[PDB]
């Protein structure tokens, strides 16, 4: 739905989780190889709460195998290395980060990999991804 | 009056006085801290076939002639600690295809006297702790044709000289190591070593003065050793200072494995000294190095061996013909830093207590022929790669480091040719069924001392096929899935023990066709589904001990009846519960 693109060795999209529709758009300079990859990722959107304290969960499937539940901390609140990291609720985000890796080997198949975004001081849910990997 | 251990008889510290309750057909006889005194003739004739007697600390004073008559089978025989001082001639006589000949501390006070020279079969010979004052290799020598150690040990040789060695220098084709340790060597005649050729030189614990060791090893020109051993003992003399130069001397030695015990001094500079640039295979063992860095690019080292060092950081090596390295045993902690060895083939970093953070992959290790990778007895190792660049891999061992991250994704997907895994004891709990995926040439698989998610044993071996060897005890497991062991057609040994299963299901054994071994001992189980081993066509040898069975009838028919027809599978005796009765005994109406 939401955004799609395919490169070499890879299908790429995404939409909204069915309990969580807050927008948010989400592209990648280039399409991600899965071969390995050098770029960016452009994020704009109207956070529903500040970044300050922001971390994702991610529910990985690979080949419909679930993987555990994983927590990732982008903005830990103190000398943060992103920009965004300062923006508040309803405030307008629109940056490049610069994203970079090689070197792993992925199985063939499709992958589901659900990111769920929180606001870790209010540990309310500020966005919710649904992306959609097709290795060929 | 002895003690029968098998064939073999131990008669140690029993007050005897002599050797008459033994049968003839006995092949080892111990003998030690007896007061025998003598050895008198004819003595041991009833033994034919003897192989092996020790006669260690016997007090003997006096070996008579003809005293070892009917030996015509003793290979290994030991007299330590005996003062008998001088062998009389054919005080060996009769001591056919002997081939160990132990005379230490028998007073013995040199070589030349030492009525030897007819034991052709000889292959070593211990005179260490004895009185021999000169080095010479005596003349007999050439008869001893499968003579290749002769162990010199805590003597009182000061001097080599050429005709010392002179045997040597006349029979190049010789192979003989000597050990000359706790000797105190303080001269070497010039040229003393020039046209020599040993296997073996053991200098350990020689000198006292760097001056003297300098001298010394200026005066081993000429030698050839495929194996040289320096160090000392700290229970012992030791240089004050061990200055790097003190080693000049091995320049003009062509040593293809240099190996260096403790020294009371050390200085890193101390292994990268010049006149080791062509050694083949370098070993340090009880060194006190701190850091290896800096080694010279042209060094030709093919083997490195660091084992019970104190080095405070992970080396930094770039020998591009190393092929072997083995750090292991280091003393304290460190943490893995990355390595370019474009020829390793052999990696063992066991034993250290090392964290590695960010296994594994190419850049690593900078090989892309690594086949041996163990990295067992260690600490924390983070994976965050599945091992792309090392696809050769064969032999990988975890047991007993903390592998962390390894459930999170398919860490090993890129071993398709890996053989050997052992994660045991590795505390990790399996919660993602895809953690063994790329695992297709698989044979052995332990990982005993885990555990699972709901200990529940899940299908993560659909995709291991070749299994021959699955040792999962001491899961903690329960239950297991259906479907589980379907692939396993060639699966040869299960082991299932020390769990806490409290049922079993037919159908996880019903395609186990070139099972042998099956361990199910020591769980929880009080009965087995009727057939459940039924086809079990290659079964030799089955657990079931430890086992609360519940022999009630009929419910136990089925495996009392299993049990008895099949007595000579089962390993243990599995028993009724209350009773202690063994079940294969309980016959139902
Ligand atoms: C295969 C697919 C593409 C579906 O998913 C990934 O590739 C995931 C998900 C990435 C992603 C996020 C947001 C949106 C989309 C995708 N990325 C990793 O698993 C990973 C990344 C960096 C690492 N350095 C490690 C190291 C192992 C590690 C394992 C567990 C853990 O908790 C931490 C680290 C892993
Ligand atoms: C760090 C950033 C975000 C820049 O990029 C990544 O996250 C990339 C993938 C980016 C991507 C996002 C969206 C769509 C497609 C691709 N991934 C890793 O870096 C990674 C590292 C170590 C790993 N050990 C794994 C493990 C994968 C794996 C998981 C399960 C499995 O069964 C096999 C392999 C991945
Ligand atoms: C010379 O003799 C030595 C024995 O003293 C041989 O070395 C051994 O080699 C075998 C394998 O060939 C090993 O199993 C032993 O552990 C070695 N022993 C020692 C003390 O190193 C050596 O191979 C012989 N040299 C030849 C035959 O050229
Ligand atoms: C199955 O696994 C158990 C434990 O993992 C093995 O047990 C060992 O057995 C030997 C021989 O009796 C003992 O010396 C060890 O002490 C035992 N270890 C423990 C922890 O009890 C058992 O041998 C395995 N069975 C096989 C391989 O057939
Ligand atoms: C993600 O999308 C798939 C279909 O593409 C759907 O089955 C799944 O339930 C979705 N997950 C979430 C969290 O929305
Ligand atoms: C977001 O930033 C990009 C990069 O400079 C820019 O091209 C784009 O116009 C921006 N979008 C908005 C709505 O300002
Ligand atoms: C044993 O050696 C001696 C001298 O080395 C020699 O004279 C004698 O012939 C040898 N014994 C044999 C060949 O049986
Ligand atoms: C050690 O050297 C000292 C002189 O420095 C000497 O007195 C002593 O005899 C040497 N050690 C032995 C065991 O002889
Ligand atoms: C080591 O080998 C090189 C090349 O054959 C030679 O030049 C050198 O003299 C040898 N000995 C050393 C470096 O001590
Ligand atoms: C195991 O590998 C086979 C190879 O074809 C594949 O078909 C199967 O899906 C794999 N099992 C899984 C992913 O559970």
């Amino acid at each position: 739905q939401q955004w799609f693109c395919n490169s070499s060795d890879a299908i790429i999209s995404y939409s909204y989780c069915d309990h969580l529709k807050f927008p948010i758009s989400i592209s990648s300079e280039p399409c991600i190889r899965l071969r390995g990859t050098n770029g960016f990722v452009h994020v704009e959107f109207i956070p529903r709460g500040n970044l300050k304290y922001l971390y994702f969960n991610l529910f990985i499937s690979v080949n419909s195998i679930e993987l555990p539940k994983r927590k990732e901390v982008l903005c830990h609140g103190h000398d943060d290395d992103y920009s965004f990291c300062r923006a508040l609720k309803g405030e307008t985000v629109n940056t490049s980060i610069p994203f970079s890796f090689e070197g792993i080997l992925f199985p063939k198949g499709h992958y589901r990999c659900v990111a769920e975004a929180i606001a870790g001081d209010t540990e309310e849910k500020l966005f919710c991804l649904n992306f959609t990997i097709i290795h060929r | 009056p002895c003690i029968e251990v098998v064939i073999t008889y131990q008669c140690m510290d029993q007050k005897l006085s002599k050797v008459d309750d033994i049968p003839s057909s006995t092949k080892n006889i111990d003998l030690s801290f007896n007061p025998l005194k003598i050895l008198k003739s004819y003595s041991f004739s009833n033994f034919s076939e003897l192989q092996w007697l020790d006669l260690s600390r016997c007090e003997i004073e006096t070996i008579e002639d003809k005293a070892w008559h009917g030996l015509h089978h003793l290979s290994n025989l030991i007299l330590t600690g005996n003062p008998i001082q001088s062998f009389s001639p054919g005080s060996f006589s009769g001591l056919t295809s002997l081939e160990n000949l132990v005379a230490v501390e028998t007073k013995l006070a040199s070589l030349e006297s030492f009525p030897i020279g007819q034991l052709i079969t000889l292959k070593k010979l211990n005179v260490a702790h004895n009185f021999i004052h000169s080095c010479k290799l005596p003349a007999y020598f050439s008869n001893l044709t499968n003579l290749v150690h002769v162990d010199l040990s805590y003597n009182y040789i000061q001097t080599i000289t050429v005709n010392d060695l002179q045997f040597l220098r006349e029979n190049p084709q010789v192979n003989l190591s000597l050990d000359m340790s706790l000797n105190p060597i303080d001269f070497i005649q010039d040229q003393a070593f020039q046209g020599i050729k040993l296997h073996e030189l053991t200098l350990r614990g020689n000198f006292n003065s760097s001056n003297i060791m300098k001298t010394c090893l200026q005066n081993l020109a000429g030698l050839h050793v495929h194996r040289l051993i320096l160090g000392e003992f700290k229970d012992e003399r030791n240089l004050e200072i061990f200055e790097p130069s003190i080693m000049e001397g091995l320049c003009d030695v062509t040593i293809d494995e240099f190996r260096l015990t403790y020294t009371n001094d050390f200085s890193d500079d101390i292994v990268k000294f010049h006149c080791l640039a062509n050694v083949s295979a370098m070993s340090l063992a009880g060194v006190s190095i701190k850091y290896l860095e800096d080694v010279p690019k042209h060094f030709k080292w093919q083997s490195l061996s660091i084992i019970r060092c104190q080095l405070k950081q992970f080396p930094t090596l770039d020998l591009p013909f190393l092929k072997s390295l083995t750090l292991t045993m280091n003393k304290g902690s460190i943490s893995f830093k990355k390595v370019a060895l474009p020829s390793l083939s052999y990696l063992d970093l066991s034993r250290n207590a090392l964290s590695f953070s960010g296994c594994c992959s190419y850049s690593d290790l900078g090989t892309n022929s690594l086949r041996h990778l163990d990295l067992s007895f260690n600490g924390a190792i983070i994976m965050s790669a599945n091992f792309m660049g090392l696809e050769e891999l064969q032999h990988l061992d975890f047991q007993h480091s903390t592998l962390k991250r390894v459930t999170e994704f398919s860490a090993f997907l890129s071993l398709e040719k890996l053989l050997y895994l052992d994660i045991s004891y590795t505390n990790t709990k399996i919660d993602f069924d895809g953690i063994f995926l790329g695992l297709t040439s698989l044979n052995t698989l332990k990982m005993a001392g885990n555990s699972f998610k709901d200990n529940t044993l899940s299908n993560v071996f659909a995709n291991t096929t070749n299994l021959t060897f699955l040792d999962l005890s001491k899961c903690q497991l329960e239950q297991i899935s259906w479907g589980v062991f379907d692939t396993l057609h060639r699966l040869q040994l299960l082991n299932m023990s020390h769990n806490n299963l409290l049922f079993l299901d037919s159908s996880h054994y019903n395609q186990l066709y070139s099972l042998k071994e099956l361990a199910l001992d020591t769980n929880q189980l009080k009965s087995v589904p009727d057939g459940i081993f039924d086809r079990l066509t290659s079964l030799q040898k089955i657990w079931l001990h430890t086992n609360p069975w519940d022999c009630s009838c009929p419910r136990i028919d089925y495996l009392s009846r299993w049990l008895n027809k099949n007595s000579q599978k089962e390993q243990g005796s599995a028993k009724c519960s209350g009773s202690g009765k063994p079940v294969r005994s309980i016959i139902c109406p």
